[PDB]
């Protein structure tokens, strides 16, 4: 019966993995996941090794498979995207930036300080860059400030390039560049371990953060504008729900039938 | 293979290489999708994959 | 079961946001809304790390994006549009302009007592400006009064400037200027809150008012004539509208699916 | 239809009419639209037979979910 | 489902930058727009690109063509 | 049920292929991408090699046919097509022109260097050749900059020629040929990734590029005031939609027989 419930335990986990995947159809930046188990075989000393019934299905890991989901268009300059591969930085607290986690979704906006904050009132993490000077001069990030007032001149569009600088042009028609999305890569991406809010955290198994530009090294590109759906198939999901609900019942029958064997013995 | 950003052609990382058995019936399974060769199984034979 | 039953919710809160700017696909200065969903990945001390699989949905921000709606042309002077950043400044009561909400609709005329009003009796607000003098005097928004009598002569038409300002041209050839406009802006559009009518207020994550004139600063034009249409696009809804059908029916069969096991085990 | 220099637009080059690579100014005369009639009733046509097959697209993969969805 | 709705949003951006250009055909200096649109391909470290679609259809930019219009 | 799996995962991007298709009917430069897919079968040394069914369908590669698409005539000397065989050279960084790729559709503009880019505001490539000499003297690909006072003259008017040789006049009469456009072609156009925005990129499969002048030898010509549109056909893309929609539900048949299979010995 232990066997036939590791049996139950495995396929009900699949389940579980797949009504997560699909509960997240709309939630920008999901990553979808997918349940993977393992065998069973224990044996002893005083165990005889030819006949060797396994001990069932044991739950493996559940994944976090990353690959990219589709884009929406909103028309929005302040929507952002990663086209390819990296993740946003972003803050809890603005005086600490070294408390930060990583994100795929780019639904971002001002707060009455004019910081680029997500819609967690999370500060989103830059690399500064003098209004004069070219590529980044200190890579320490810091969140990102829009100034409403630079001379004098007042906010009036926010534009980001394919390098991710952020820039604002003013009603005295000076064009100031505010600094650069910064961007961050792991070289294990399924070992990060979730937070809430489609958001993740660096571990031990998912290496240390690689702080970067967009479309420089390994880093892909940022595009306003945009969002990133779920990588989620509903076909797929679906279809996976058939599959472990026939698991499933299979394996109860089997449960059944060996319970249907202690009652018979019960009846001598 | 892997592609490095501004360069043509395949860098190869590594070469993958798999193990036949005889008899993989004779091996013993010790969980986790892993088998360990006993007497039955047979010597491993590696090569290539696709070859041999 | 739960995981599901968040799709569900997360599903129909979808249907919810697009039936409402399906609605109001006719109200003046209606801002359409955006459904923003995040996930649900809670731990604890006792729990694996490994074979847990997500606890579903979680609804974040039903933003109210804040993009440019089409402009309407009725040859009326009393209406009027803000084309830019920039909401009218509005009060309930006449005596007490400082408790005002903000709105996008500039569907005016002029009550009993010859005051620029709303169409739901309240008042529009706006600056004082000399008779001979230029820019605003004094800065205190005041409601906008058209005298039937200036000197005397008699009103007979009121028209607009990109300015702003109100000017009533009188039987005796007066051209004189009765006023301007007041025009509001927030730094977190997003941040403000609902009232009913398609008007806003200020809260703390919208930011303080900013008081300012019509095309000055980063503030924009106010036009007449024209009034403002729902910012929505009909054609993006109705896709919206089938694809949020979708989440949900497939949300149902994973709950289906799940009282199916449950049923199963029961006639053991 | 009125026009502002930018980052993108260069600056501004301040020179007098049938000057350089500058053109000649007529009075008497005013500038239509640079539109051809034709072309735009033909290029309506296009775009709605690109909408209504993009449509057509999103009413097939529509039509195969719920195919799954009665199994 | 997103492929398709890419479709969809270029050809009605399309035909608005039209219909913006007949609106305006009285106006004087008008010049007319002309929408260009690119394509979408997003692939990571993990997608085997060797057989996966494309993303669709995406908008360059809306131009502002100008060629010299007719005198009255 | 992974035979019929399999007939639903390779109708399903049957589908995928021809909506793309269909989404990018009015990009300029697009080629075309067509699914092929081959069988599955594998036997063991223990199986038997007569009764035992096949795999289902394995996805081969997605082709990308580069059959010449119409073209569209614009009236405009900016917009160029190649008709025949080439791609143009684009480069995103001005300094290096090494760091470039292909791309079929003509729209190049100047900016305000007056280099001729393209609507990326990415630089096109082009053979330097002096203004007395004939044939290209340096190989090395270079971007085209159009300066716009050459002496002085004022620059009036630019045209292409048959070679692809870029001619400008000034206000002095004097004709200079500021150089030509670099064609770009490869062995196996079939091997080129595909990057975002209708452009392609040299890989291992795709041979070296070869540089060369449109005109001479297998390039083909360069023609001014006109462009490339997608190279798709509309009939055979919605007949193909119906097909592919025929072949998933005669799959998505097949895996429903087989779940009532297994439901029916359950009931035993």
């Amino acid at each position: 019966s232990y066997v036939s419930l590791s049996g139950l335990s495995a396929a009900q986990l699949d389940l579980n993995t797949t009504s997560n995947n699909i509960a997240n159809a709309n939630t920008y930046g999901f990553k979808e996941s997918r349940a993977e188990f393992a065998d069973v075989y224990s044996n002893s000393l005083f165990t005889n090794a030819k006949t060797t019934p396994g001990g069932g299905a044991q739950a493996s890991q559940v994944a976090q498979q990353f690959h990219e989901g589709s884009s929406i268009y909103t028309n929005n300059p302040m929507d952002l995207r990663v086209s390819g591969t990296g993740f946003f930085a972003v803050a809890k607290e603005r005086l600490t930036p070294q408390q930060n986690e990583l994100t795929r979704n780019g639904a971002f906006h001002l707060n009455k300080e004019n910081y680029m904050v997500t819609a967690n009132d999370e500060f989103l993490l830059g690399y500064q860059v003098d209004p004069s000077s070219g590529e980044v001069s200190s890579y320490e990030p810091q969140p990102i400030n829009i100034p409403a007032e630079f001379g004098t001149g007042f906010l009036t569009k926010v534009d980001f390039d394919e390098n991710g600088s952020v820039m604002g042009t003013y009603s005295n028609g000076e064009n100031v560049t505010l600094g650069r999305v910064a961007l961050v890569r792991v070289p294990n991406e399924q070992g990060l371990d979730k937070k809430g809010g489609t958001q993740w955290d660096s571990t031990q198994f998912s290496g240390d953060k690689i702080w970067g530009e967009s479309n420089k090294g390994s880093f892909g590109t940022i595009n306003n504008g945009m969002l990133e759906q779920s990588n989620i198939d509903m076909t797929q999901e679906l279809v996976d729900l058939i599959s472990a609900q026939r698991n499933f019942q299979a394996n109860s029958r089997s449960l059944e039938v060996h319970n249907q064997l202690q009652q018979n013995i019960l009846q001598i | 293979s892997v592609r490095v950003r501004g360069q043509q052609d395949n860098q190869v990382v590594g070469q993958l290489t798999i193990t036949d058995f005889v008899n993989p019936g004779g091996l013993e399974p010790i969980g986790q999708n892993l088998y360990l060769p006993t007497g039955a199984s047979g010597d491993p034979q590696e090569g290539v994959p696709g070859l041999d």
